[PDB]
């Protein structure tokens, strides 16, 4: 089993995005953006175990070959958005389907793959808080799919 | 400070410490499924902007 | 010897999940959640006697660099899995390796740190005992290990 013409095609073109001059690679630290591009959603661990596996550079590059022999094997898709919502509700402490923003923005910020404070706050401000300074949390469920 | 006294109190420290380390890993887990998620999305909205920015290249 | 990198990197993550605005301090208060949190299984009495041992000052608060000496120490003495059945087999009458689940909630709401009502019901359902039932404590231990 193999990639087709048409997901070739895709993801060629999916890559070219971020390949500045043409040259026919992307930055090592941008090998994540572009599969997230193509609709996966892989861990830090899993990218950085993909970019050891080819001895790249953190500081390099990956090329248009390795990337699609990549993208065959480590592609997945058992994602879906029940498993991003039973996520959200590990913290929903009372089951009414909402959280607090701000217990959000600290586990999200210390826990895990920690993001930064500008990638939460750009999650968190695309929803609404409201008064309790909860959140509808299938407002994320429903934009991160 | 007895023999069913200290009995008790080892099984009782073993199934609080369980009881918080399963908590723990699950938020964990969460918080990572989350994460990556985010991240995901984040970057699907920035290949939209440079896929837009691309037809108007010249 | 003394705590890896990896360790190291571990009981951060913990502890700046409940260091509440990233001060590098956590309350004595909440010392034994976060060793609980990280796998360790001290007493109430123990963690009184690592406070005092550094909370002198009243402030009640410990910085990441005694917490993780709290953690190397703790790490030390640590009970084995045939421990932890000995502790049951007081209260298992005949050597039979069970002990009533009736039993079991009795002696951890009565005796020693006395549990809550709260946490023994916990027990009984994240271990998914029958409240009715026996417990296979060398088993229930295996799996708190």
């Amino acid at each position: 089993d193999q990639l087709t013409e048409e997901q070739i095609a895709e993801f060629k073109e999916a890559f070219s995005l971020f390949d500045k001059d043409g040259d026919g690679t992307i930055t090592t630290k941008e090998l994540g953006t572009v599969m997230r591009s193509l609709g996966q959603n892989p861990t830090e661990a899993e990218l950085q175990d993909m970019i050891n596996e080819v001895d790249a550079d953190g500081n390099g590059t990956i090329d248009f070959p390795e990337f699609l022999t990549m993208m065959a094997r480590k592609m997945k898709d058992t994602d879906s958005e029940e498993e991003i919502r039973e996520a959200f509700r590990v913290f929903d402490k009372d089951g009414n389907g909402y959280i607090s923003a701000a217990e959000l923005r600290h586990v999200m910020t210390n826990l895990g793959e920690k993001l930064t404070d500008e990638e939460v706050d750009e999650m968190i401000r695309e929803a609404d808080i409201d008064g309790d300074g909860q959140v509808n949390y299938e407002e994320f469920v429903q934009m991160m799919t | 400070a007895d023999k069913l006294r200290a009995a008790c109190i080892r099984i009782q420290k073993t199934i609080r410490g369980w009881l918080l380390r399963k908590r723990y890993l699950c938020m964990q887990r969460a918080a990572i499924t989350v994460q990556r998620y985010v991240r995901g999305y984040q970057a699907r909205c920035y290949a939209k902007f440079l896929r837009r920015t691309k037809a108007a290249t010249t």
